[PDB]
């Protein structure tokens, strides 16, 4: 299996510059594409960056385009992030995460099938700092919940809904993450199942409108659930922290 | 009243969701391997919503793309080919398998797509200015007498 290891964290003063290394093994790197992905901590996942099996296809975020370069190598199956000009909020929990290819005219996807174990990189030892520009990218109509939180006991069966502001076609991802442990990925263009799932996991999705049903719950199996897209600079659900009741 | 030597046409269609793609070193599938559009260009392209003619509910499985590639095409590369494509380990014996998916997919259209997934005829028109004489000219009136 895929082991993905990552590097470079601790606390650091911001305004210099940091490597943030993460090495693959378990199989053929060298097709896969490799991606930074965000956590704030206590809050939902963002996205950062996304570099190509070829290093064709270059996506940084509009925070940190123009600052920050991404690299690759797939002989030694390591991705390299280099970043400058550090302020207080690039505080966060950093993934890489490998290639799960699809199938549409739109390009190659790169999402949460191979995980890395995470590295918290904390530049906060100075002054805050911040900005007073929100732009459009924050303000987007995030995909709806329903319910926004679902709180069940072990045994019924727990529905949620993902409605999302424009049309997706089928590519939705249902993402688990149990807290303090490594996340788990649930379902494949939110309408298919993942290998090995079992028979009371299942999800179904078409245009704008996803459902994912979790029958005969387990004391174990209480996540956050995340469902997220993949339209153009893809970003992630505010998620929904099932725990228990 | 220019009159150049050679001009080509290539004519499909795409869906709605990669319009923007369609420039001049553009990141995207579609942008690079499929046809890259030279940096540098004499030609363009045209594209038009042909959803109602080219969309079938059952899925217009008769139009496909080309998928996969490990390469970018260059501007003025042909690449029409016939192969499965293999991303994990193998290409799994020219099979529908485990992580082996085949490029030349049918886009598997839905007329009750959004304006987002609603298909676009795309053409483009290329220039060439070769040593030949330019024969390929507009029509030289003349006047009345």
């Amino acid at each position: 299996e895929v082991q993905l290891v990552e590097s470079g964290g601790g606390l650091v003063q911001p305004g210099w510059s940091l490597r943030l290394s993460c090495v693959v093994s378990g199989l053929k790197f060298d097709d896969f594409a490799m991606h930074w992905v965000r956590q704030v901590p206590g809050k939902g996942l963002e996205w950062v960056s996304g570099l190509n099996w070829n290093g064709d296809n270059v996506a940084f975020a509009d925070s940190v385009k123009g600052r920050f370069t991404i690299s690759r190598d797939n002989a030694e199956n390591s991705l390299y992030l280099q970043m400058n000009n550090l302020r207080p909020e690039d505080t966060a929990f950093y993934y890489c995460a490998k290639d799960s290819y699809y199938d549409i005219l739109t390009g190659y996807s790169g999402a949460f099938d191979m995980w890395g174990q995470g590295t918290m990189v904390t530049v906060s030892s100075g002054g805050g700092g911040s900005g007073g520009g929100g732009s459009g990218g924050g303000g987007a109509i995030r995909m709806t919940q329903s319910p926004a939180t679902l709180s069940l006991s072990p045994g019924e069966r727990a529905t949620l809904s993902c409605r999302a502001s424009q049309s997706v076609h089928n590519y939705l991802a249902w993402y688990q993450q149990k807290p303090g442990q490594a996340p788990r990925l649930l379902f494949y263009d939110a309408s298919n199942r993942a290998t090995g799932i079992p028979a009371r996991f299942s999800a179904s999705a078409s245009g704008t409108d996803s459902t994912l049903t979790i029958s005969s719950l387990e004391p174990e199996d209480f996540a956050v659930y995340y469902c997220q897209q993949r339209r153009n600079g893809y970003s992630f659900g505010q998620g929904t922290k099932v725990e228990i009741k | 009243d220019l009159c150049f030597t050679n001009v080509y046409a290539d004519s499909f269609v795409i869906r709605g969701n990669e319009v923007s793609q369609i420039a001049p070193g553009q990141t995207g599938n579609i942008a690079d391997y499929n046809y890259k559009l030279p940096d540098d260009f004499t030609g363009c392209v045209i594209a038009w919503n042909s959803n109602k003619l080219d969309s079938k509910v059952g899925g217009n499985y008769n139009y496909r793309y080309r998928l996969f590639r490990k390469s970018n095409l260059k501007p003025f590369e042909r690449d029409i080919s016939t192969e499965i494509y293999q991303a994990g380990n193998k290409p799994c014996n020219g099979v529908a398998g485990v992580n082996c998916y085949f490029p030349l997919q049918s886009y598997g259209f839905r007329p009750t797509y959004g304006v987002g997934h609603q298909p676009y005829r795309v053409v483009v028109l290329s220039f060439e200015l070769l040593h030949a004489p330019a024969t390929v000219c507009g029509p030289k009136k003349s006047t009345n007498l």
